[PDB]
């Protein structure tokens, strides 16, 4: 698997955050790093406590690529910059 | 008995019965691998909640129609004990006319 | 550059959760409205009778 | 809309004969609003006629109560046309607009000019009389349906998010309201469904309440100007009055049913002013017909019944619904087939990641019984 | 008879049942987008943006 970073923490546990709900729990009990599902988060216990998320290979079944009618929105303005455009 | 025939209503599209469920079969083929079935207790998913709300609205067109599928009916439209006495009454008396025009031809 | 970015990040998880409980209430309302509709028709029972009657037995 | 040469050029051109034409409508506006504004002295109620005067309970401060300082004159039609009051709501916005920048002017002298040339260069601003032509008045009209998209989401927005994160419904039937009020154009809203929200949001902030910045927000959305903003009672004020006489006119249409007699050019504007039916949706006649009639719904029937018309905030909302349009979304889906950190592949993985990986990789479950049975061991050997 | 009787009703249904059929489509669109982003994320291979997005 690559090295490269997920969805932002910001260095904060999501199994006594505030927003705790908006985590999905897995399996082992412990809530995830982001709004996606994650099977093998964890808690690492530093001065404060900070859940990691650890990408690996995992096949999911790929629901086929479904038509551009039914998920494109042609609705963009002149002042309308997407987030990779402005990244 | 009926009364008046109902007032004319235009359709809005144009489709056919069989295109409407041929597209209904496609659209719920794609999903199939990820489908899981689950206990009749436990919570539903998004593509069993589709299947049963395309199905049921089919097959209430279907019996509507004339095409009385008893084994179709039973699964996709049966959800409340009147539900099922009703279709029991229907299901006796659609072989009851059966039996008796073969019975009247003989 | 810095601080709106942050806490549009920070939103971004609640948002989406709260937007897949809205759709999933959608269609619960989809599916709670359906309701198998069986409809009466006229006996045929009084059709024989009233055939009968008109042959004046 | 951003500025342009092709525009700067039509208004030039059309600079002179604009003005004239603003001077004429200038005057029949004031006529019509002579006649209205007499028969409301005469016949308006006393707080209407007297300006009663109505107080936050926070910090005191006047503004106009939707029941008392806003009137809608049932009779209005022996003296007053629907035509005329659209007429006098057309000129209102322009005399607006050209208000301020003949203050500018003043204001400035004659170092305006360059600003002027910003100015002519927008549709955005211009009266409705620099357009001679169709086309000129199609891209006119285009301009003024961008900034109401602009502008309205913010004002949506801000709405919701203060509710939300201060108060909650009370019962069911006030959730699915207000769930339902702030649904995108795409989907078509039941007015009856969403009614109960004006209440619900009369226990919350009437219209009397409204904050400053939301208005700024409205406004902007209703094309009104907004520079110099000054205290909230002016741009509230020009709100007021349009809406009193958009009440005034509705209460005509519905009573004497003229929107059904009413052409497809003039429906599609009586639409328009209401903020219901964008010009670039190319709407046919059965959907303004539509939306009409569910505008009229969402006024209710104590709107004929009593003259009174839900809360104007919630109101709003509803009726700038309709250039809420659903966020873009441009690519094919195999876009999602692509990588984003293939840059960082060169770096590799360090100590700490490796131990990561390590540990909360497939062989997790062996690592964490390993160095629990170990810790175990050492804790029994230390005791 | 009973055909004509029972024809209106039939044919709402059906445009009801159209109309579902192309409300149900976007909503498996949406579930395959979020497939395919998920995919990604548990690769390491998904900024904020291109989510976002
Ligand atoms: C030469 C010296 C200059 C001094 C310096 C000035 C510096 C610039 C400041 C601005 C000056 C004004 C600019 C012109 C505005 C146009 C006229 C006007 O009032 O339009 C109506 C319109 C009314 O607005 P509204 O919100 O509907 O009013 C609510 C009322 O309830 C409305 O009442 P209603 O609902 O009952 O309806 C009535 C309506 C009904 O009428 C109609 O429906 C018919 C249409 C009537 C109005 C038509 C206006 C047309 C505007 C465009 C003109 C053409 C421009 C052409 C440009 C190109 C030229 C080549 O008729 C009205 O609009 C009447 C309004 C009241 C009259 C206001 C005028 C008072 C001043 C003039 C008298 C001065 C006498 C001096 C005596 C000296 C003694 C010593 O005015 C505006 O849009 C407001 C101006 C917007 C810009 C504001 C900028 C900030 C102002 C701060 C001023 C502070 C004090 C001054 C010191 C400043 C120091 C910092
Ligand atoms: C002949 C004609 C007919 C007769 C005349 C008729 C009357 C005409 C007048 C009335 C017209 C009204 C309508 C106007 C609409 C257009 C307004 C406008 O500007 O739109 C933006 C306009 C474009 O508009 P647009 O593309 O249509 O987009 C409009 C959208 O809807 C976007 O809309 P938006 O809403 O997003 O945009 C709004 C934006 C508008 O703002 C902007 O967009 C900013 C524009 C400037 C941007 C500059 C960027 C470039 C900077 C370059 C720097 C230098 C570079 C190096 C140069 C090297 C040279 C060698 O923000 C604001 O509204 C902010 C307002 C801020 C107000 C400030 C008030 C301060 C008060 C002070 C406190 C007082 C407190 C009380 C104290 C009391 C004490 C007693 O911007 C430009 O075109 C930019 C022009 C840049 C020019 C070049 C750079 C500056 C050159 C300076 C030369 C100096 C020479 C002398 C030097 C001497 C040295 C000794
Ligand atoms: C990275 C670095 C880059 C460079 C950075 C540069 C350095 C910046 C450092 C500091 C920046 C911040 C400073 C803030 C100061 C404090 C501001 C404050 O307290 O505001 C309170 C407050 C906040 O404003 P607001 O009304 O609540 O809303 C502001 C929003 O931006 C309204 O937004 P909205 O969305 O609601 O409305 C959008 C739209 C809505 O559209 C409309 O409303 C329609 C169009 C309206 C046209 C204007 C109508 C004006 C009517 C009369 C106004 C009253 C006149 C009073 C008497 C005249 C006094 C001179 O409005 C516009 O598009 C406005 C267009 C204005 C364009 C001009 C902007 C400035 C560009 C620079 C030009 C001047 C350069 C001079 C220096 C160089 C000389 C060589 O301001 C006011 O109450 C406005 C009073 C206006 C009084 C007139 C201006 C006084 C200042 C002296 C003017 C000197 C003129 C010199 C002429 C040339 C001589 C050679
Ligand atoms: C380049 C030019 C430079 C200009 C400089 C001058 C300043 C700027 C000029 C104007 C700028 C444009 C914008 C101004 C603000 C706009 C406000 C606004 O939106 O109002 C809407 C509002 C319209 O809404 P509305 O619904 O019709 O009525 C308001 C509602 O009632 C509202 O209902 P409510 O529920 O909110 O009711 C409350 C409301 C009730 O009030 C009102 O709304 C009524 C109107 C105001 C009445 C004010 C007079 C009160 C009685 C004064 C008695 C004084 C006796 C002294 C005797 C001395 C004997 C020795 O407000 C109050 O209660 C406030 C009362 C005022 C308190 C003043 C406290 C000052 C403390 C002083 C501290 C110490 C100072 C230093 C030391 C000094 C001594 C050594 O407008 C007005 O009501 C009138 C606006 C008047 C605007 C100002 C006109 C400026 C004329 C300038 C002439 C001189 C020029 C000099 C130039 C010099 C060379 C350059
Ligand atoms: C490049 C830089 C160059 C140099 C720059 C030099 C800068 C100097 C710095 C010092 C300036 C301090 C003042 C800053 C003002 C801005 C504050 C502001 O916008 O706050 C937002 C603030 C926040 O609102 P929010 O948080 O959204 O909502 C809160 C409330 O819900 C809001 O709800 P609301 O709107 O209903 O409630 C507010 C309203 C509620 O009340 C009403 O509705 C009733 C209105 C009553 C009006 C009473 C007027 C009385 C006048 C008496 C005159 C008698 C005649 C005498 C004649 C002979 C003597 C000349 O009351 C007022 O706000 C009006 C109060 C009285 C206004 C008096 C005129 C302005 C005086 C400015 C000079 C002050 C001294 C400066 C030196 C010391 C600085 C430490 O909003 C407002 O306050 C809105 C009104 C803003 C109007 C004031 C600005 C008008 C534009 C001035 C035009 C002249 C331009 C000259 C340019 C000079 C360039 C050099
Ligand atoms: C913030 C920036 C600053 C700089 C700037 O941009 C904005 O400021 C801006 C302000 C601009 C001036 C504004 C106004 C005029 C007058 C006009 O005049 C018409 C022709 C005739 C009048 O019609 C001229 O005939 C006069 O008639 C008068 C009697 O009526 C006589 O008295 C007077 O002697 C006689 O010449 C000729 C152009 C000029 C000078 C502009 C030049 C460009 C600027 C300096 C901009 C410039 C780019
Ligand atoms: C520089 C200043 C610019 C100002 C610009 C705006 C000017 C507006 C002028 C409007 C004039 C209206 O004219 C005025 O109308 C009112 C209301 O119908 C009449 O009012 C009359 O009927 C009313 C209603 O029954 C009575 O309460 C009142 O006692 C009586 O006078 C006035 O007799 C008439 O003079």
């Amino acid at each position: 698997v690559g090295n490269g970073p997920t969805f932002s923490t910001g260095g904060e546990c999501m199994n006594t955050c505030d927003i705790q709900n908006a985590f999905p729990m897995n399996d082992r009990g412990v809530r995830s790093s982001s709004p996606f599902q994650e099977p093998n988060t964890a808690i690492y216990d530093s001065y404060l406590a900070w859940t990691y998320f650890q990408p690996m290979d995992v096949h999911i079944e790929k629901l086929p690529a479904p038509e551009a009618k039914y998920y494109q929105r042609h609705t963009k303005k002149p002042w309308d910059v997407s987030s990779t455009e402005l990244t | 008995y009926k009364g008046e025939v109902p007032p004319h209503y235009t359709r809005k599209s144009s489709a056919t019965i069989e295109q409407v469920e041929k597209e209904i079969d496609a659209l719920l083929g794609g999903a199939e691998k990820l489908r899981k079935t689950s206990t009749d207790d436990q919570p539903m998913d998004k593509l069993t909640l589709m299947e049963r709300c395309l199905r049921h609205a089919l097959w209430s067109y279907h019996k509507e129609e004339g095409r009385y599928d008893f084994d179709q009916i039973g699964r996709w439209v049966v959800y409340t004990p009147e539900d099922e006495v009703k279709l029991a009454q229907l299901k006796r008396e659609v072989e009851a006319k059966e039996k008796l025009a073969a019975l009247r031809k003989r | 550059d810095i601080m709106v970015p942050s806490f549009v990040y920070n939103k971004l998880p609640v948002i989406h959760f709260l937007q897949e409980k809205r759709a999933e209430q959608k269609l619960r309302r989809v599916l709670d409205e359906t309701y198998t509709e069986w409809t009466e028709e006229l006996d045929q029972a009084h059709v024989t009778d009233a055939i009968t009657r008109s042959l004046n037995i | 809309m951003q500025g342009s040469w092709s525009v700067l050029k039509k208004n030039c051109s059309n600079f002179f004969p604009g003005l004239l034409a603003f001077a004429q409508q200038t005057q029949e506006a004031y006529g019509i609003w002579l006649r209205i504004y007499n028969r409301q002295q005469k016949y308006g109620p006393t707080d209407f006629v007297e300006q009663s005067e109505t107080f936050s309970p926070d910090y005191h401060k006047r503004f106009h109560s939707q029941d008392k300082n806003m009137w809608v004159d049932k009779e209005l039609c022996t003296e007053v046309s629907q035509k005329e009051v659209a007429r006098l709501m057309t000129y209102k916005l322009d005399m607006w607009r050209m208000a301020h920048c003949a203050g500018a002017l003043l204001a400035t002298g004659g170092y305006a000019i360059p600003f002027g040339l910003f100015w002519l260069a927008n549709d955005t601003w211009v009266p409705s009389s620099f357009n001679l032509t169709g086309e000129e008045l199609r891209a006119w009209r285009e301009a003024q349906d961008l900034y109401r998209y602009r502008s309205a989401p913010s004002y949506l927005t801000d709405t919701k998010w203060h509710f939300d994160f201060h108060a909650y419904p009370w019962n069911e039937t006030q959730e699915r309201a207000w769930d339902d009020l702030f649904e995108k154009n795409d989907v078509r809203r039941d007015p009856k469904v969403v009614r109960p929200a004006a209440e619900m949001y009369d226990g919350f902030i009437k219209f009397e309440l409204i904050r400053r910045k939301s208005l700024r927000h409205l406004c902007r959305s209703m094309n009104i100007p907004t520079f110099p903003m000054l205290a909230r009672l002016c741009n509230g004020t020009r709100v007021r009055d349009y809406w009193n006489l958009a009440w005034c006119e509705d209460y005509m249409v519905i009573t004497q049913r003229l929107h059904e007699s009413m052409t497809d050019e003039e429906l599609y504007d009586y639409a328009w002013r209401r903020y219901l039916a964008p010009y670039d949706k190319n709407l046919n006649r059965e959907q303004l017909m539509e939306r009409v009639e569910d505008y009229f719904e969402f006024l209710g029937p104590d709107f004929v019944a009593h003259g009174k018309a839900p809360n104007l905030v919630i109101l709003t909302n509803y009726v700038l619904g309709y250039y809420n349009d659903p966020a873009y979304l441009e690519g094919d889906i195999s876009e999602l087939d692509k990588n984003d950190y293939d840059h960082l592949a060169s770096w590799g993985k360090d100590a700490f990641l490796r131990r990561l990986e390590f540990e909360n990789g497939p062989l997790r479950d062996q690592v964490e019984a390993h160095t629990q049975r170990l810790l175990a061991e050492r804790a029994a050997i230390a005791k | 008879t009973l055909q004509q009787y029972r024809r209106a009703s039939q044919d709402k249904r059906l445009d009801d049942l159209v109309d579902l059929l192309e409300r149900f489509k976007p909503v498996l669109a949406r579930e395959a987008i979020m497939q395919r982003l998920t995919i990604k994320h548990l690769e390491g291979q998904l900024g904020v943006w291109r989510y976002m997005d």
